[PDB]
């Protein structure tokens, strides 16, 4: 009778609820990021469908209310069962929504960590380079260009690091199951980045130390060259007087250059030893010898 | 003194993994791990170079039974670095040296696949000279053994270093002529090499590991009494003549002899050779001869038939390498009645885990360094104003390995709300029912106040 038709409606609703449950319990989380995205969309549509079904369950509520009294002992229990069962399906919806989100985040966070790790690696290789220059001008170029790299990477990497660390801080705050692993992941990046910042410091230091040595091995070649100019004095009159005055002024110039070069050379002895020290006081001996002969000739004048 | 900074005087600084040095000389301590320090002297470096000294956390150095690393592998560079004078590298370690029972050895690998012992040839005068003009101070040997700091002196650099805990070994070259090789730890332990037992000259070594009655008596009681374990390091080698071993008897037929001829990393297997080999008792010691270099051991067990099993019961335990580690306990309160509790046993591990700080966990207890034994399990129980959930089921435990993580998750509920929520946490080697035997460490605690989130 009337109860039979009502049972039919409850049966249809119960079947729909089970059909949704069974589709929502599926264990497939995804492969690539898009697969888990598409599944999160799908399950969102299922959740919206479940919410939309509220009116359909409402129709049962009205029918049961207008039926409840031939035998309502079974009727009340059966409908109340639908009430709690539907509530349970909704909670399970929140569960599987959450686990699909957390799966997606594990997928993306892993992509970013691996990408940043490879990114530090690329920078690290360019920071731990051993090239130091064949000539002073070239080492100067590397020093300036690397300094630019130090600043650009120095600030560039910070944004990426802050993004990954915050992404971890959040996913740990959420309560992600893999949070323990994530913590080490962050510790791995934070130390590695710090080392790069330290490495680029040492490398920059190395370049500076190289520049001064090249500077000495610039002047040694350059100043000794001006020594040959002294030979001009041996062959060489108002015009001659003017040239001689200019020449004497040039000698005054020279004195400052040689004094600055010798003082510069002193630092290398402090910073170098053995073969290198010996080669420094070596070239610092050759130039000084030129100083002695040139000064003696000038004294003769 | 009020003297202008020279700017040509050693550099005092700290580093993470690498730093810059010049012939000026430098002292580079490390912030990450206390006691890690590099001391390059002045004028002992040819040119400005980037030095590296990072703990690798390559191929593991071969280790026989009874040996384990004292510290994580040390990586230093440049790999081919050469210095005019010796330089100092100091690494902290965790191996429990047990007085003079154990010692440390240093290994080095140039390429990372082959390891060789590291020995340095220098003058007694050089040791004072090594500091040169530096103002640094060097800790005395006892003050180094106390801080568990190992000091490697090296005149060149290799790709890797390793500090390895082992049983004290006495080594001395011996050739055809003959020789004697006695023990420092146990003077009565001794080995004699007759005239013509070896062809070439080899550096023979001898270990003696004495017994501790607490462990032996605990595992066997009065069932048997042992002597030290005497080991001849060039194992699996037949001698062209017979060696004469001397070993003091086990303090109490009734006396059996056990020997293990295994070599390399193979776990040892004990057999009894009392019948085959004659035993001579002089001055409370036993002297026998042997044509092979093996392990040896004496037993005064009443049950001769089971004697070998008794050795296996003891050996299995006492080979485990002893590490001095810290116990740290973290906790968060689920509510006032209950709480969550994470426990760790650490050596080189992070002083303060980031995860616990992020999850708002709190350090509630922290033991001084204590001897735990590598590879053996740990039992945890709480005995004070709170207790840990358990039932008619298996307990919870964690295993200690060195330089791995050692975590034990726990849940604890306050037993009674009458008094403050303080407790007692004990880590043991065996579950607590009889007389309780010394635990591994004891930490008291006090559950932190509930956080509302």
């Amino acid at each position: 009778f009337q109860v039979e038709q009502y049972y039919f409606d409850v049966a249809e609703v119960e079947a729909w609820l089970g059909e949704q449950e069974l589709l929502m319990m599926s264990e497939d989380k995804g492969k690539d990021e898009q697969s888990t995205l598409q599944l999160l969309k799908k399950h969102l549509q299922l959740e919206q469908g479940v919410e939309n079904y509220e009116e359909s369950i409402a129709q049962l509520s009205r029918q049961c209310r207008a039926l409840l009294h031939p035998d309502s002992e079974q009727i009340s229990r059966r409908q109340s069962q639908v009430d709690r069962l539907y509530v349970a399906l909704k909670e399970l919806g929140e569960e599987r929504r959450v686990s699909l989100e957390q799966q997606y985040w594990l997928y993306q966070l892993s992509r970013q960590v691996d990408e940043l790790e490879h990114w530090i690696a690329e920078k690290e290789v360019v920071a731990g380079s051993p090239e130091l220059g064949q000539d002073f001008e070239h080492v100067s170029v590397l020093q300036e260009k690397f300094s630019e790299f130090a600043s650009e990477t120095g600030t560039a990497g910070r944004e990426r690091l802050a993004a990954v660390n915050q992404m971890v801080d959040e996913l740990i705050e959420c309560g992600h199951t893999a949070a323990a692993t994530m913590a080490e992941w962050k510790d791995g990046l934070n130390e590695a980045w710090a080392e790069l910042l330290e490495l680029m410091g040492t490398r920059a230091q190395l370049l500076a130390a190289s520049r001064e040595l090249h500077k000495f091995f610039s002047d040694a070649r350059e100043l000794q060259g001006q020594i040959e100019e002294k030979r001009r004095r041996l062959p060489r009159a108002s015009s001659m007087q003017r040239t001689l005055r200019a020449f004497e002024h040039d000698l005054q110039l020279l004195v400052s250059q040689v004094r600055q070069l010798q003082e510069g050379a002193a630092q290398l002895r402090t910073v170098y030893a053995g073969e290198h020290a010996e080669a420094i006081a070596s070239r610092e001996q050759e130039v000084l010898q030129g100083w002695k002969e040139l000064l003696a000739a000038c004294e003769d004048a | 003194l009020d003297n202008v900074a020279l700017s040509s005087s050693p550099i005092h600084s700290g580093f993470l993994v690498s730093f810059m040095v010049d012939a000026r000389g430098g002292a580079m301590r490390g912030c990450r791990h206390n006691g890690l320090r590099i001391i390059i002297p002045p004028r002992k470096c040819t040119a400005p170079t980037r030095v590296t000294c990072r703990l690798v956390k390559a191929t593991m150095p071969p280790m026989v039974e009874g040996e384990g690393l004292a510290s994580r592998l040390i990586e230093v560079g440049p790999s081919g670095a050469q210095f005019l004078g010796p330089v100092i590298v100091e690494i902290p370690h965790f191996a429990a040296l047990r007085g003079k029972e154990r010692e440390l050895v240093v290994l080095r690998s140039e390429n990372g696949d082959s390891w060789k012992e590291h020995f340095c040839d220098y003058t007694e005068d050089e040791l004072n000279e090594i500091l040169n003009g530096m103002d640094e101070v060097l800790d005395s040997p006892e003050d180094l053994e106390k801080k568990r700091i190992c000091r490697i002196i090296t005149r060149d650099f290799p790709q890797y270093f390793a500090v390895v805990s082992r049983i004290k070994q006495d080594s001395n070259l011996i050739g055809p002529e003959g020789g004697v090789l006695s023990s420092t730890v146990v003077p009565q332990v001794q080995a004699v090499f007759p005239e013509g037992a070896l062809t070439k000259r080899i550096r023979v070594g001898l270990q003696a590991q004495p017994m501790h009655s607490e462990l032996v008596k605990k595992i066997l009681g009065n069932k048997a009494t042992f002597s030290p374990i005497v080991t001849l390091e060039p194992r699996r080698r037949k001698f062209h003549k017979p060696i004469t071993m001397t070993i003091p008897v086990p303090k109490a037929p009734t006396l059996r002899l056990l020997c293990s001829i295994t070599g390399g990393t193979t776990p040892a297997q004990w057999e009894d050779i009392t019948g085959t080999t004659p035993l001579t008792f002089v001055n409370e010691c036993v002297s026998f001869t042997t044509n092979v270099s093996a392990r040896f051991w004496l037993i005064d067990c009443r049950q001769i038939q089971e004697s070998v099993t008794f050795a296996s019961q003891v050996y299995r335990e006492i080979i485990c390498v002893p590490y001095m580690a810290k116990f740290v306990v973290f906790a968060k309160s689920h509510d006032p009645i209950e709480a969550r509790l994470r426990c760790f046993c650490m050596t080189d591990d992070k002083v303060d885990k980031t995860l616990e700080q992020q999850e708002n966990f709190a350090e509630v207890a922290r033991s001084r360094d204590v001897e735990v034994l590598e590879g053996k399990p740990i039992y945890v129980d709480c005995f004070g104003n709170l207790v840990p959930l358990t039932k008619s089921g298996q307990h919870h435990i964690f295993s200690f390995f060195a330089f791995k993580e050692n975590r034990l998750p726990l849940f604890v509920k306050v037993r009674d709300t009458t008094q403050e929520p303080c407790g007692r946490l004990s880590f043991m080697k065996e579950p607590k029912r009889g007389l309780v035997h010394q635990a591994i460490c004891n930490l008291n605690i006090t559950l932190p106040i509930y956080t509302k989130e």
